[PDB]
């Protein structure tokens, strides 16, 4: 059959000296759903970058990187996000957050460019939370969460998307191989939710976990072994999270609005006054 | 000229590591406070040196349209605009760089 | 009410890494205005309410 990914001869390339360098070269890749893949290969071989072709981060103006048939070149980079809410999931080291979000929100987020009511998808998230099996952490900002739990509000948040693909950046080595691995495991049961899903490692020991390790070099893999609607939620959802911002700096938004205030307030009387005299 | 207060507060704010790396190196309480107002009324200073630049640059401006109209130095006004510039300065200066003098090291360098 | 833009633009700064989560999460290009212009618009208004408020009491 024809796997739902095909990167045949793909390579991008990077001006440096005012042309481009051989950051990738021509490689030839298929996949399948419910795959687990590696990405071993030396660090900085752009296995990163081509990590951003699966993030469909830019063009690589060569081969046809065709996501379920249809090449990346042909559809927009828009459309591209389309395809990242149609399917990507997305999960990092860092496991990047606001800070000002509870982690509900955290997961929130990616459905909110969705269409879609706030209260079912907060019912999923909560469903996605017991999955990750957190619950009283629901509230919390992800400074008051567990390092492995921030995570945890990543791969929620890659369900929120259904976690059709999900990409991973170095998922255990921010910190121990209890909830690494453990969360490795939990990883091992969306292979058996049969979403595709794609570590990314120079490590062969976190590696062995995955299905299929990848090894890259040289710019080629020297192996492969096996709507108007979110304009006014935006208004209102966005008016939440400009109080929110505000709350970053309440008083900074103080000297700000008060700056507004006088201001404002000045020309009111100013025209009133001298208006009034003039009567 | 009060939202320069903020601008100033949020410099400091980025500096809080800074802070802590200058009172690792020894500095006195009042050094930070000292450092930053002056280059807040150095500010207002320079914005006042191109502010009556621009002024004088109107005041020829004017000088151009002449229905009679006459242009007259102030140059007593000019030295209370920037005494008032810089009495402005130290007028916003102040507090927030009062409250880094407040600051511990530790908190400034430990924090992450 | 200039300077407000440069605060805008310090919280945007600060941003930075939050933009980048934000069109990870496949925002469009579009969004970041949307959602930062109208919280600036809406610190304009709120301080217009209170600013007229103030007004008033002047009156």
């Amino acid at each position: 059959m024809t796997p739902l990914l095909e990167l045949k001869d793909i390579r991008r390339s990077y001006p440096a000296g005012d042309e481009q360098v051989e950051v990738l070269k021509g490689i030839s890749l298929d996949i399948y759903a419910g795959e687990m893949v590696a990405i071993v290969g030396a660090s900085g071989s752009g296995k990163s970058t081509l990590m951003n072709i699966l993030g469909c981060l830019d063009k690589a103006t060569s081969g046809t990187y065709r996501v379920a048939g249809q090449d990346v070149a042909t559809l927009d980079a828009d459309a591209l996000a389309q395809l990242r809410r149609e399917h990507f999931g997305f999960i990092f080291q860092r496991y990047h957050l606001l800070s000002h979000l509870t982690a509900e929100q955290n997961v929130e987020v990616p459905a909110v460019y969705a269409g879609l009511e706030r209260k079912q998808r907060l019912l999923r998230a909560q469903e996605l939370l017991q999955r990750l099996g957190l619950e009283d952490r629901t509230e919390y900002y992800p400074a008051q969460l567990s390092g492995g739990q921030q995570q945890r509000v990543s791969i929620a948040r890659a369900l929120m998307n259904g976690g059709q693909v999900i990409l991973a950046d170095e998922p255990t080595g921010a910190l121990d191989s209890h909830s690494g691995e453990e969360v490795m495991a939990i990883l091992h049961q969306l292979r058996d939710r049969g979403h595709t899903v794609i570590i990314v490692t120079h490590d062969p020991q976190v590696a062995a976990q995955a299905e299929r390790v990848i090894e890259i070099r040289d710019g080629e893999i020297v192996r492969n072994p096996p709507g108007w609607r979110q304009f006014v939620s935006g208004f209102n959802e966005a008016l939440t999270m400009a109080w929110r911002a505000l709350a970053a700096n309440k008083m900074r938004t103080l000297l700000t609005m008060l700056g507004i205030i006088i201001g404002i307030a000045s020309v009111v009387s100013i025209v009133v006054v001298g208006d009034a005299a003039k009567q | 000229g009060i939202g320069v207060m903020n601008i100033m507060l949020v410099s400091v704010t980025e500096r809080t590591r800074e802070i802590g790396i200058r009172m690792a190196v020894g500095a006195r309480a009042s050094d930070v406070l000292q450092q930053f107002l002056i280059e807040a009324v150095l500010v207002c200073l320079v914005g006042g040196a191109l502010g009556i630049t621009l002024s004088l640059l109107i005041a020829f401006t004017l000088q151009l349209f002449l229905p009679g109209w006459e242009i007259g130095f102030s140059p007593l006004a000019l030295l209370l605009a920037f005494l008032c510039s810089t009495v402005t300065g130290i007028l916003f200066g102040w507090l927030p760089a009062r409250n880094a003098a407040r600051l511990d090291p530790v908190d400034a360098l430990a924090r992450e």
